[PDB]
């Protein structure tokens, strides 16, 4: 969605993608404590120490 | 929806931390309006006055006596919590100006940050507000900022 928006990213001409980097940067911290709840997730039974 | 609010406040308390230490004449717990006015003094500006007592009429009666710290992170809670229902804002915001200030004369061109935890929405939240043009917006201190917030909480009154 960042990567399809129509203003050229290197021309300082439009000005309006400061909101759109603005709603990328919660939906990334939004991917990270996705992951670290992944890790949590995943180990609440485990079969060995070794493979685990 | 409401995913504004977490990495905002983690981040938020480490700065927090300092921002009431140097915020603190003394750098203590106890928080008074001679701490208030020396702080005033730090930043430089002349504060008016009735700022003694501007945090106190219609806000803080519920609680008595002398603020301290147990008062300053409880009025520090009611901020992110309220809503549209208007807000007792009486002495956040000098706060919010300070921990946003990291140039000791004002900032630039941040305060859509404080509309985008507070909204998403287009450029009206901002020009309600001010008129930050993206070029140059303007240079900012604490009586700009407070009185452009005071002045909106009348005028949504």
């Amino acid at each position: 969605d960042v990567k399809r928006k129509p203003y050229d990213l290197l021309d300082y001409s439009r000005n309006a993608f400061d909101t759109d980097f603005l709603e990328f940067n919660v939906q990334i911290n939004d991917l990270e404590l996705q992951l670290q709840g992944f890790v949590n997730a995943s180990f609440e039974h485990i079969t060995s120490t070794e493979h685990a | 929806a409401a995913a504004r609010e977490r990495y905002a406040r983690k981040n938020e308390q480490n700065e927090l931390e300092r921002a009431f230490n140097t915020i603190d004449s003394k750098g203590d717990k106890k928080i008074d309006a001679e701490e208030l006015t020396e702080l005033f003094l730090r930043l430089g500006h002349k504060p008016k006055r009735g700022e003694v007592e501007d945090m106190i009429w219609e806000v803080d009666e519920d609680c008595d006596g002398c603020i301290s710290l147990l008062e300053f992170q409880t009025l520090y809670t009611r901020c992110r919590d309220d809503k549209t229902g208007y807000e007792p804002r009486g002495l956040f915001n000098v706060v919010e100006f300070v921990m946003n200030d990291k140039n000791n004369q004002g900032f630039i061109t941040l305060e859509e940050a404080m509309q985008i935890m507070y909204l998403r929405y287009g450029r009206a939240e901002l020009d309600m507000q001010l008129e930050q043009v993206f070029g140059t917006a303007d240079l900012n201190s604490g009586k700009i900022l407070t009185l452009t917030e005071f002045l909106h909480c009348l005028h949504t009154n």
